[PDB]
């Protein structure tokens, strides 16, 4: 069946547009992220990373 | 035919190293 979504039907039967993503991990090495600085590395220092 | 697999077909199940 089909919505026919009209001006008309107001503010509860508005049509809304949704996107919805999935995040996995562990079967797999990361390849994308958000936008986070990279640094270098420190050995033997005692530091905590990402 | 057929033929007896005898203990072929084991894989890295993950990307993990131990």
């Amino acid at each position: 069946q089909s919505y026919g979504f009209q001006p008309t039907y107001g503010v509860g039967y508005q049509p809304y547009r949704v996107v919805v993503l999935s995040f996995e991990l562990l079967h797999a090495p990361a390849t994308v992220c958000g936008p986070k600085k990279s640094t270098n590395l420190v050995k033997n220092k005692c530091v905590n990373f990402n | 035919a057929y033929t007896n697999s005898f203990t072929r077909g084991v894989y890295y199940p993950d990307k993990v190293f131990r």
